[PDB]
């Protein structure tokens, strides 16, 4: 239907907020291209201005990665998304698409309707595209910081000193300009969606390098929501007390003003895949 | 000599508890430094509400002021935390650590570096030996060490042992003028206790960190041992005596074992 | 801002003691960094005064050092008036490692003057 | 299985403590720069701001060989988790569990669950990620206060002297804010963590440097426990009473109400090393 | 441009340091990477100078390398001098690594000429 | 020709790299890589014959090799600096999946010689 129809743009969501980093935020990358802008020893995919920007890549992973998360709690058909698809190559149904690609257009799309995880939908498996798309993040008061890991302690033994390390993190406090977008997406998909965001901001998903160590913990301070276009997309959608369309403030209210779409994203039954 | 025995590894497990000491000075003079030469501002009057600096001491700069607001004249500050005086954990491992190797016959000086300064009082209580060298390192070359250094600790290799500093629960803090200038000290019945921990020692040696704590041979009771800023050039300043508050742990029989295993060399204190 | 207070505070500092044959600042080197220590243990800005009023009393801060910091320090916060005597630290630390001589650096207000002096010789 | 398997989250557990430092605490700062005011050249690790904040790198170590310690004592075989020698390697099964990665996922999980410590399933090893995530403290009332230390020659000169060494600690009665996060944690392993948690509150194991010294002795005060989820993870674990899914009260209270769970992992038999 | 400038700071500062029983540079590159970390996280031109001035008071910066810097970095906006500040750190690290002689390149003005000399 | 220049150092820096476990060139094609894609980001001979020095400094590359290239791009423009990267980087990738012994290499200098060598 209408979620997975691209031809006709029925309604869009921007979510434009800034991003707070209350841990020492490191994102990495070019480890083995060690060739940045003369500015410390480890790239942490900056621009050539020296700038710090935080992936889109990662952004959706991130989010990905949660959502599988969310959905496999709440018993839901889900699979990964590398190296494989959403039934299709997994299942049995996958040379049927591809038949129905050429002719029976309306077949296809029921294809993939009723054979496809939510994330299928919302993010693009194999020769289609997601419902949303992330942008990157731009540093606005961006402060570089650095530590060393080189110690290696009593190792259990005798051995205090064998091995050497050192990281090059952001500090605390620097804010990153985030904004997402997304088409044709339902009520319950827009509810999922500030589900995975509040996921993030309340911490109990990290995104970074180090998480393990706790480096990548971040949280919104305003983060504003405009929404243009239908207020449901699909038959499957809840229909939503109308908040308006400029939806905005600090993130603790921000996610209270949510709670709507929460609520219904919750209170919806999915009826895809059929399986 | 030394004797160069293998050290034991930290992991492996031996015997790990916490036994908690009694130091009680007997000569009711001690002073040990901490390199500061000012007041410490006892009773740290906040009475500049009403006049805040004599109005940022508008050409008066004629009332006592800190002179009578506290009671901490000039002098030689002990070191203390959070006006608790302390003994550094550092001065009591030190001390530890010249006692064994003063005492254990197959032991090793840690630091010798050159001769600055001559103390004919500590080359005569205790006997020197110039020849002894040093330990080396803890690395696969040389990795056998001297006994003591196995216990205590090495440049690189760990201590199994680890010794806290020591607060006082009951005491008066004084101030001596010797030597022209003034210090600060202890009176006597002036009491410090303090929390030594042993992770994975073999029983033998908690019976030579024992006899290491002045309990030469009695459990229930240990010499008298030179602390503190003078213990050479004066009789009455340096003396103090330590005593477990827990005697939790069988003591007298590991005593008996390391004086019969190492046979350590009594030695007595001015 | 801060900056330009420790210039002014340590070039006041710097000025060679009276009645002492010996080349020495008026300031022996230490009292700023147990200025620094005390403020750090005590945390408290009071406290902080008291001990300033009774080095001057000492004869170990002249009467223009003295007023200075008070000034500087009368309506200061804890972590700005940190920040503050770390620069004093630093400045006075810099100024005796070069070896610079009072008379060379004297009506000098402004921290930017002081870099000048420092870089044009 | 779900203690392995990172992809649904059946339950939360997150600590948040406060650490008052019994004795002084010093953790280096790589003692090779000291760019804010500090005391002593040996500067210890401090915030932009000033903030002497503890690493979370140092909990993690800390808590990694407490458990060391306190599994060599249980008789318990446990890997070291550093360096070339970890129990995967040491059963030379690392090939194996490469090959099951691209493989089917139910072969590396049994690879993963028979043959591997604790220590190293719990905090995470080589290409595997953690259950617990350790975040950084920020100290409350913090209080820097600096000593020096004298290296006194041995009859060689008596009283000598060749460097004037001083060192820069934080002040007893300082207050951090101490914040363990834990996902998918077997009722026995939250035990376990209790456990090294009372090693360390009693003293038995110090943090930072300077241990021999007496550096590191810390207590807990107002420390709360919040467990979300299932109670009971893995049949292999042992039911355990229900105390509530919020436990906070000072640190002898807390200890007294975590003795369940202290319990529990005491009266536990761990298959997780291959006999 | 900035890369002359930074040649002539490196140069400056790699001469050797007296009364060393080693030849080794009067500063080590742990001092660059001071420098370089202090203005990444202060991000203040004005501490970065005091910072230089402390340094060099502390015998740890050679009184002529400290003017240097004092006079490139007297004025200058942030990026410019994080820029400048990682050209002085790579050139340090070429000298550093090729242990070239500071008596054979003492005479150097401009980075075509180190690249003539390393040549 | 640029052609043989490249050649050149190409053969300069597929020498074996001492003290290894296995017989490898002394310079890895992650380094070309990386010589290419910073060429191209910084868009400047300068501030690139830097990073050459600085990774020469830093092992990984030749001495020879670095003096080569050096001398190469003392004075190059942006388009022939490109085009000479490209070329070095095709003739090491070359040199690298063909497996070619170093012993028989060493005594080309232009393009045609080695050429020849690897059609016989």
């Amino acid at each position: 239907y209408t979620f997975i129809d691209k031809r006709v743009i029925k309604r869009t969501t921007m979510i434009e907020g800034d991003v707070e980093t209350v841990s020492p935020l490191k994102i990495g990358g070019g480890k083995d291209n060690f060739d940045p802008s003369s500015l410390a020893k480890d790239s942490i995919l900056k621009d050539v201005e020296g700038r710090p920007i935080i992936p889109g890549s990662s952004w959706k992973g991130i989010f990905r990665s949660t959502g599988e998360r969310i959905l496999r709690l709440r018993n839901i058909e889900v699979c990964s998304g590398i190296g494989k698809d959403y039934c299709l190559n997994n299942n049995r149904k996958e040379r049927d698409f591809n038949s129905a690609l050429k002719e029976n257009v309306d077949q296809a799309l029921e294809i993939f309707w009723d054979y496809t995880c939510l994330n299928c939908k919302v993010f693009g498996t194999m020769s289609v595209i997601g419902a949303v798309r992330f942008l990157d993040s731009l540093p606005i008061s961006y402060s570089l910081n650095t530590r060393s890991m080189i110690a290696i302690s009593r190792t259990e033994g005798a051995v205090a000193r064998r091995a050497l390390v050192t990281v090059e993190y952001v500090d605390v406090g620097s804010k990153f300009s985030f904004k997402m977008m997304g088409y044709n997406l339902p009520n319950y998909a827009i509810g999922y969606l500030i589900t995975i965001m509040k996921n993030i901001h309340d911490g109990f998903t990290q995104v970074g390098g180090h998480k393990s160590r706790g480096f990548g913990f971040v949280k919104f301070g305003k983060v504003k929501f405009t929404d243009l276009g239908e207020k449901r997309i699909g038959d499957e959608d809840i229909q939503v007390k109308d908040v308006g369309d400029l939806v905005e403030g600090n993130g603790d209210e921000f996610f209270g003003r949510m709670k709507p779409f929460m609520e219904a994203f919750n209170n919806a039954k999915i009826p895809y895949p059929k399986k | 000599p030394i004797r160069r025995s293998n050290y034991t590894p930290r992991n492996e497990k031996g015997l790990e508890g916490v036994i908690e000491l009694q130091l009680n000075v007997v000569s009711d003079y001690l002073h040990v430094g901490s390199g500061k030469y000012d007041v410490e501002v006892m009773r740290s009057v906040s009475d500049v509400k009403r006049l805040v600096e004599d109005y940022l001491s508008g050409g008066n700069k004629r009332i006592p002021n800190n002179v009578d607001q506290y009671f901490s004249m000039v002098a030689f500050l002990m070191v203390r935390n959070k006006d608790n005086v302390v003994i550094p954990g550092s001065t009591i491992k030190g001390m530890v650590r010249s006692r064994l190797e003063l005492s254990v016959p197959g032991s090793c000086y840690i630091v010798t570096g050159h001769s600055t300064s001559s103390s004919a009082v500590y080359k005569r209580i205790f006997n020197p030996d110039p020849n002894r060298g040093s330990d080396r390192f803890d690395v696969n070359k040389f990795p056998q060490v001297c006994p003591v250094c196995d216990l205590l600790g090495n440049m690189g290799l760990a201590s199994r042992v680890s010794l806290s500093d020591f607060v006082m629960t009951s005491g008066k803090v004084d101030y001596v003028n010797v030597k022209g200038r003034d210090y600060e000290v202890v009176t006597k019945g002036s009491i410090f206790a303090g929390k030594v921990l042993y992770k994975s020692l073999k029983p033998v040696e908690i019976g030579m960190l024992l006899y290491g704590f002045g309990f030469v041979k009695d459990c229930n009771g240990s010499k008298v041992m030179l602390l503190g800023r003078f213990k050479f050039s004066d009789k009455r300043f340096g003396r103090v005596k330590f005593s477990l508050k827990t005697p939790i742990a069988d003591c007298n029989k590991l005593v008996s074992d390391f004086v019969k295993q190492f046979n350590p060399r009594y030695i007595n204190e001015e | 801002d801060l900056l330009d207070i420790a210039t002014r505070i340590a070039i006041s500092a710097i000025k060679p003691k009276p009645k002492s044959n010996k080349p020495e600042p008026y300031v022996d080197s230490s009292t700023i960094n147990s200025l620094l220590s005390f403020l750090q243990s005590r945390r408290n800005v009071n406290e902080l005064l008291l001990y300033i009023m009774r080095q001057a009393g000492r004869d170990e801060i002249d009467e223009e050092t003295g007023k200075l910091l008070l000034a500087s320090l009368k309506d200061r916060e804890l972590k700005d008036a940190v920040n503050l005597l770390g620069y004093v630290k630093w400045v006075y630390d810099t100024l005796t490692g070069l070896k610079v001589n009072y008379n060379n650096v004297k009506g000098v207000k402004t921290f930017k003057e002081l870099v000048n002096i420092l870089s044009k010789v």
